[PDB]
């Protein structure tokens, strides 16, 4: 029938020469079944019955891909739920289709001297909210739009960053990966899971010394005439304190979501359990955020938003060392009296009997 | 202390900083006095749950759940899942089965439906004209399924010509099922010739690459064994070794770990294969004057010879009995002019800490060694643990082997390869050990390809004998380390040292002090050094790494031993 | 508490003799999901032939369950998803653009053709097996067909329309307290793990790969909220593991599930592209290495339920089925395979076994010591039966 | 992302 | 170019919602149980018994219509992020089946008035105001502002929808991310 397959030609063809040359050198007793199954309705639910332009190729709201109702008039391109009102993609009604700014347009005949007409007997109606009549006028003449921040909001604080598609980064994010392009590529079985090398993954990059994991006090770089003796070392993204996979129970390489963080952080957030919630705030830079040292030391509480020197509270190792001692001293004893008190009552009414 | 963090929660953390300090963290304990936990699924709200689910009964809603709720998008951080990575030869064989699956789904669903034309055919010749012309199909053919006849031939007949086709036999196949069984049956021998014709060549093209695909390890060792077995990757091993051994004992608690590599030599004539093997290289390379291959020969005839304590005469009855199948001391050669000259004629401290303690009939020796000797002894002990790995397995693949059992159902049709058969490369019922020595000897002597060694390696055992694929390698690089321990002046000077000890009958510490000084003497103050200890009871070797200030025998375990050695070092002049 | 062991070769128990039920639909086969995709009904169809030629028919009953109606379907799923799969098909699948983003059936799950009849093929197998072991009629269950354990109650995942291991479980609840479902597929069981999630009448227990590998769920830390807590069991592994590695960790884990637990009955996935040299999995275990988990499972004497799974590789997985099948019937097969339709997909050799490569193992000692430590505390606090 | 197709 | 001070605990509110409602898929809890309409009623009752002149009423009141009257005709337009619009589809959809017209300001909570004011300096510029009225318009809102930081214990708590309930978001599932996203 002439139309070529997976094989790469019809299906009534045997081979070409050139595969056969670069692919060469130089009673059954399933006829039955039709006599054995015997079907099996046995279930209990048997019972169930049972100018000509083109748009845009993005949205002109979200900036984004995919599926767009077009304007005419304009080149521009809507997804179905970024409209005012959102449009149902079955019941769409055909017709001439304009966005609001070309029937605004078309509305006024472009002529703005009836702009102010309109406008002006509009701000007389609005008499009630003058001040918000010009505004609540404009908002008619615009097509929709998404919400994203102010840039004079983004910007206090610097460790946050608008990611690809206007979405929240928070310095947590690893990275996209480049060379992983490169990775779809690759370098044979040199895999980026990183397996069959570790003698140059167990040796400091800079200085030239061996990484020694935290907990075992060890770098196990086996021996590559016996490679079952190697422990796949791997550092903390934040402080880079080096780790065993198999001291960390982690089984994996942090490679795509986002950075591994070594044990050794102390929360970002509490759930205290009691529940309340985080004490942690967030960075404030653009040079704002101004410190304290209070003039008492051992009493001072302030936040969990401490600043540790030789708003954030300015406190010293001295200060802590105090405080966890009382607090732990001070719990101690108050818990053995309330048991103390508690044991003496407990004998005045034994004795009562 | 700010009343955030539960006690438990500190005490976890804590375990974290002090975990494998015992005392502190138990102390820690004693004077301290001591919902989704799960990171992959979301709560929804109990508006989200309301969806009909008709058939659902009391206790579906009672066990089933609806309100928890994981995703692979999500778990995956909106950006992840890597696949492996599944070599060049794999996608070869995935190919392979797509084109065969391609042509068994066709032909297998033409003839389901051509079976049930043929039985209502068959059923319909059998009236009269009156039943033929009010004859007609219910939708499905009587059959179990409704959409196999469809599909089968929309693609044979030009799918709208197929649907006008398909609803004309639905309305009178008195007329249609003919035509419609007949194209079927055309197609269908069409099909089946072009599919035999096809098998053909897919059964050699797989025969080339199956066990090539089964080695992941094997096609990627000729490269990783060049850049892993040079001198700073085996000087890494030892070095990290020891560090790890210092840094460890640094815990009070434990015991003292002793030197840092330790083989062990259970079978004696390996090293008459690796000489076999040096001695053919050296025999065929072109890169020595006939000298330097003599003088080679010799040099690792009597090294092995003296090193392991091996009778010459031992050595040459066994060559004796290897090479009539196929049908002075080391000093000697150490001086070189030796050897041409030889083959052109052819108070009370110190005194009774010296007292007791004599070793006589020594069976511990040891070589001080810079990294020449160091290096070579390593290339010595690779070859030797991979040719044992392979004598290890010898009689059990020897045994499977000459025990296989070839079906000559196969054997006729041509569905097996004969093709490693026929040039003598299957290891037939001969021993496979032996086989593979052959092999590599002529791989060196260069009369076989490389290609066909690997593949008689791949198929006589399994993709488990890959690390021979570099044997003739690993012997060009331990003869020209052989040449290196002659050439240089100072590592001459230390192998005569070293004989001058091992041929040495009795010592004490003062004399291996005594050498430890001398070796060192010729080697600069930034060299490292090496301890090579062996072991005669048992054959036993053991590798210690020297730090400069390095107590040069092992570590003893009482005050008595160490320091009445140490006081007797107090003897000579040299600094402590 | 892990410790090291070697691979004994497999003995089957003269002493239990099970009454086995095969269920095989000769339709099934019929149905490919595509060009190129790598899921193939064909498989099933392979493995049996192999079964039929081995003279295992003699030694079972085999029958076609009845397939599962649009009401039956709708126990799990909702009326909108089983609406839409009965419906769609490829030519009208344009009308139908705001479904098949909700429901997920486009491309990584394709409308091919027939998509309904493959998917009540597996669910009356499923649900008509598990209703013959409640009724008191056979010991061992066999359905290939089945074992969609990625598909959720209203979306589809992972090549899987229909999760009919949840309507077999369902199915089994009526008549017994407490049911074990066991996993040994290379992915994670979602769906199944998701469906009793919070009930401690069915325990999910499931052996994984994990890592940034699909679906990305099944932590060492999920282990069930509300009243099923506890009763959820991961193990996740790394790539390569062998057949003694798997076996040190399979039996200590299931032994001890045993012990405490006590299970009524016994459903066990054990779909094959964790073997070796798959399209998709990780592992190195061999086809003994594979059939001993099902030897083991068959060792405690309760009511079982095999059902089949993932497989790329066609042969493999044919190979593998009819050996645990014929395990399971108490004989060891013969290792040369007769003469059979499609014999030439078994090439070189032409026997049936399946080959591990030398892939490098990386689950050291001391990891699974932790793992198994984890688990095995975890498990202490679902004693009392 | 998903499994193959 | 107009400017306004909005303090910085409001500024971490802002980012703490753009976090949620992007990569952390949550919507909102609606109706919320403190609406517009109750905000602003409240701030209006309690302020118009501090300054006695009937001018700062006058200017107080008609802030708030007019606030109200904006907030209304704005939602839609402009303040919504992309995964929140099959939300309000929904909301539109079961009011017309009722015969009623949707009113946002007596279903959306205090978070969306705090995304109507951050905007609200460009949408004054983009007009053709005075400046008098700018700067007026300007100082209304920053005492607004600093009456609502007096209050935020009260509208803005973290409670952890998937914890124990009643939280001001709500966790989405796969069918509405996938309908609202990338459809
Ligand atoms: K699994
Ligand atoms: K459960
Ligand atoms: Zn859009
Ligand atoms: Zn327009
Ligand atoms: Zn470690
Ligand atoms: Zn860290
Ligand atoms: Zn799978």
């Amino acid at each position: 029938d002439s139309k070529v397959s997976v094989t790469g030609l019809p299906l009534n063809k045997g081979p070409s020469e050139k595969i056969k040359r670069e692919s060469l050198w130089n009673d059954l007793k399933t006829f039955l079944t039709e006599n054995m199954t015997e079907e099996s309705n046995i279930r209990s639910t048997i019972g169930w019955n049972g100018i000509d332009f083109e748009n845009e190729d993005f949205c002109s709201a979200c900036n984004q891909s995919g599926s767009f109702l077009c304007c005419d008039t304009c080149p521009k391109s809507f997804h179905f739920l970024c409209l005012d009102p959102p449009i149902d993609p079955n019941n769409l009604p055909k017709g001439d289709w304009h966005c609001n700014e070309c029937k605004f347009k078309i509305f006024i005949n472009n002529s703005m001297a009836t702009l102010k007409k309109i406008e002006s007997n509009f701000i007389k109606q609005n008499n009630n909210v003058k001040i918000f009549a010009k505004l609540l006028f404009n908002i008619d003449s615009h097509n929709p739009k998404q919400f994203q921040l102010p840039n004079y909001i983004k910007e206090t604080f610097p460790a946050v960053k608008t990611g690809s598609r206007g979405q929240y980064s928070d310095e947590n994010d690893k990275i996209p990966l480049t060379d992983r392009q490169l990775f779809n590529t690759s370098y044979g079985q040199s895999i980026t899971k990183l397996d069959s090398y570790n003698p140059d993954t167990h040796i400091d990059s800079n200085s030239g010394k061996f990484l020694i994991c935290y907990k075992c006090n060890q770098t196990r770089l086996g021996s590559w005439s016996h490679p079952e003796n190697s422990r796949l070392i791997m550092t903390c993204d934040y402080c880079q304190t080096p780790w065993h996979l198999d001291c960390v129970p982690r089984a994996s390489f942090k490679n795509l979501g986002s950075k591994w963080k070594c044990p050794l952080h102390s929360p970002t957030k509490v759930y205290k359990k009691i529940y309340k919630v985080w004490k942690k705030q967030r960075l404030i830079n653009k040079k704002n955020q101004l410190y304290y040292e209070p003039l008492q030391k051992i009493g001072y509480q302030n936040n969990g938003n401490i600043q540790i020197i030789p708003k954030i509270t300015q406190i010293d190792e001295n200060s802590i060392k105090y405080d966890f001692f009382d607090k732990i001293y001070k719990s101690k004893m108050v818990q053995k009296r309330k048991l103390f008190q508690f044991q003496e009552s407990l004998i005045d009414k034994l004795v009562s009997n | 202390s700010q009343d955030i963090l539960d006690l438990d929660d500190l005490v976890e953390k804590v375990d974290f900083y002090l975990g494998s300090n015992k005392e502190l963290f138990t102390w820690f304990k004693n004077f301290v006095g001591y919902e989704a936990f799960g990171p992959s699924y979301k709560r929804l709200p109990k508006s989200d749950t309301f969806m009909p689910c008709s058939g659902r009964d009391d206790m579906c809603w009672e066990v089933l759940n609806d309100e928890w709720v994981g995703h692979p998008v999500w778990a995956s951080e909106d950006s992840g899942f890597i696949a492996h990575r599944k070599n060049q030869y794999e996608e070869t064989l995935f190919k392979i089965e797509e084109e065969r699956h391609e042509y068994d789904f066709y032909i297998e669903s033409n003839l389901r439906t051509i079976q049930c034309l043929e039985t209502i055919v068959n059923k319909i010749e059998n009236m009269t004209e009156n039943e033929k012309a009010n004859f007609k199909l219910p939708p499905g053919l009587g059959h179990t399924s409704m959409t196999i006849y469809k599909k089968v031939i929309r693609k044979v007949y030009d799918k709208e010509r197929g649907f006008e086709i398909i609803d004309a036999l639905h309305e009178h196949p008195a007329v249609t099922a003919p035509v419609v069984l007949k194209r079927l049956k055309q197609k269908d021998e069409e099909w089946r010739r072009a599919q035999r014709e096809w098998n053909k060549v897919w059964r050699e093209l797989e025969q080339k690459v199956f066990f090539k695909s089964l080695d992941h390890l094997g096609l990627t060792f000729k490269q990783a064994d060049k850049k892993l077995l040079t001198t700073k990757q085996l000087i890494s091993e030892i070095s990290s070794i020891k560090v790890d051994q210092t840094n460890k004992k640094i815990h009070w608690l434990t015991p003292k770990p002793k030197s840092q590599l330790d083989f062990d030599f259970p079978d004696k004539n390996i090293f008459y294969d690796i000489l076999c093997l040096a001695d053919t290289f050296i025999t065929h390379t072109t890169a020595y004057s006939n000298p330097d291959k003599e003088r080679l020969k010799d040099l690792l005839k009597y090294f092995i010879s003296l090193f392991f304590s091996i009778s010459f005469e031992k050595i040459e009855e066994s060559l004796y009995s290897h090479k009539q199948n196929v049908s002075m001391s080391l000093l000697d050669i150490l001086h070189r002019s030796r050897y041409q000259k030889l083959k052109r004629s052819n108070g009370n401290l110190v005194e009774e800490a010296n007292s007791q303690g004599i070793i006589q009939n020594r069976s511990i020796f040891n070589l001080f060694a810079n990294t020449n000797i160091y290096i070579f002894f390593r290339h010595w002990t690779t070859i030797y643990e991979r040719l044992l790995e392979i004598k290890q397995m010898n009689e059990r693949v020897t045994k499977e082997i000459n025990t296989r059992s070839t079906v000559t159902f196969a054997k006729d049709l041509d569905l097996l390869s004969s093709q490693l058969s026929e040039m003598g490369l299957d290891f037939v019922g001969e021993d496979a050990y032996k086989q593979v020595l052959r092999l590599s000897r002529r791989l060196i002597n260069g009369d076989l390809e490389h290609q066909w060694f690997e593949e008689s390696l791949r198929q006589a055992y399994n993709n488990k004998a890959f690390k021979l694929y570099t044997i003739d390698k690993v012997t060009q690089s331990l003869v020209k380390h052989a040449h290196t321990l002659m050439t240089d002046a100072k590592t001459a000077e230390i192998m005569a040292l070293f004989v001058k000890d091992r041929n040495a009958s009795t010592t004490s510490a003062k004399d291996q002090i005594i050498y430890r000084l001398q070796v060192r003497s010729h080697m600069s103050n930034t060299e490292n050094m090496f301890r090579i200890e062996f072991d005669k009871r048992t054959l036993h070797v053991s590798i210690q790494y020297i730090a400069l200030d390095d107590l040069t025998l092992k570590e003893p375990k009482a005050d008595e031993d160490k320091w009445k050695y140490y006081v007797t070092s107090y003897a000579l002049p040299h600094p402590t | 508490v892990y410790e090291a062991t070697p691979f004994d070769p497999i003995t089957v128990k003269p002493s239990d003799k099970r009454r086995v039920a095969y269920f095989y639909d000769a339709d099934v086969g019929n149905y490919a999901y595509g060009a190129g995709h790598p899921m193939k009904p064909h498989r099933i169809r392979m493995a049996h032939s192999l079964i039929m030629n081995y003279g295992l028919y003699k030694k079972m009953e085999i029958y076609r369950a009845k397939p599962a109606t649009k009401q039956e379907m709708c126990q799990f799923h909702t009326d909108e998803y089983i609406d839409f799969l009965s419906r769609v098909t490829p030519d009208n699948l344009e009308m139908f653009k705001r479904e098949s983003v909700k429901f997920n059936v486009g491309d990584d799950c394709p409308v091919f053709d027939g998509l309904y009849e493959y998917c009540s093929i597996s669910g009356g197998g499923s649900m008509e097996g598990a209703a013959r072991l409640n009724r008191g009629k056979c010991d061992v269950a066999v359905n290939y067909a089945g074992g969609l354990h990625h598909a959720k109650k209203s979306e589809a995942s992972g090549f899987c329309y229909l999760n009919d291991i949840v309507l077999g479980i369902i199915e089994l609840l009526r008549y017994h307290p407490r049911v074990l479902y066991i996993d040994i597929d290379v992915h994670h069981g979602d769906g199944v793990e998701e469906a009793f999630y919070t009930t401690d009448r069915v325990m999910t227990c499931s052996f994984h790969k994990y890592g940034e590998f699909f679906p990305g769920t099944g932590e060492l830390r999920d282990i069930g909220v509300g009243a099923g807590k506890n009763y959820a069991v991961n193990v996740p592994l790394r790539d390569g593991i062998d057949d003694a590695t798997y076996r040190s960790v399979f039996e200590p884990v299931i032994k001890k599930i045993m012990e405490w637990y006590q299970p009524s009955a016994v459903v066990l996935q054990c779909g094959g592209d964790s073997l070796s040299g798959d399209r998709l999995g990780c592992f190195n275990l061999s086809m003994e290495g594979h059939a001993n988990c099902v030897n083991y499972v068959k060792s405690f004497g309760i009511p079982m339920m095999v059902v089949g799974g993932g497989g790329y590789t066609m042969r493999n997985v044919a190979r593998t089925w009819c050996f645990e099948t014929g395990l399971l019937n108490n004989v060891v097969l013969d290792k040369d395979l007769p003469y059979n339709e499609y014999y030439e997909y078994y090439g070189p050799d032409y026997k049936l076994s399946v080959r591990p490569s030398n892939m490098f193992n990386v689950n050291t000692p001391e990891y699974l010591d932790k793992v198994m430590t984890n688990i095995f505390a975890n498990l202490e606090n679902t004693k009392y039966a | 992302x998903x499994k193959x197709x | 170019k107009i400017s306004l001070q909005i303090p910085i605990k409001l500024k971490s509110v802002l980012v703490d919602d753009w976090e949620y409602v992007t990569k952390d898929k949550k919507i909102c809890r609606l109706p919320a149980d403190v609406t517009v309409e109750m905000v602003l009623n409240k701030y209006e009752h309690e302020v118009s018994q501090e300054l006695e002149s009937p001018g700062s009423q006058s200017q107080l009141s008609e802030y708030c219509a007019g606030l109200k009257l904006y907030f209304d005709k704005c939602l839609g337009n402009m303040l919504l992020y992309r995964l929140e619009r099959l939300q309000y589809d929904e909301l539109l959809k079961k009011s017309s089946k009722d015969q009623k017209p949707l009113v946002p300001i007596r279903i959306y909570g205090a978070i969306h008035l705090l995304r109507l004011i951050s905007v609200l300096p460009e949408l004054i510029s983009s007009t053709t105001m005075d400046l008098q009225s700018c700067q007026l318009l300007i100082k209304q809102t920053e005492d607004f502002l600093v009456w609502l930081l007096m209050h935020v214990d009260e509208y803005f708590n973290d409670k952890d929808p998937n914890r124990s309930d009643d939280a001001l978001y709500v966790n989405t599932s796969s069918q509405y991310e996938g309908v609202a996203l990338g459809m």
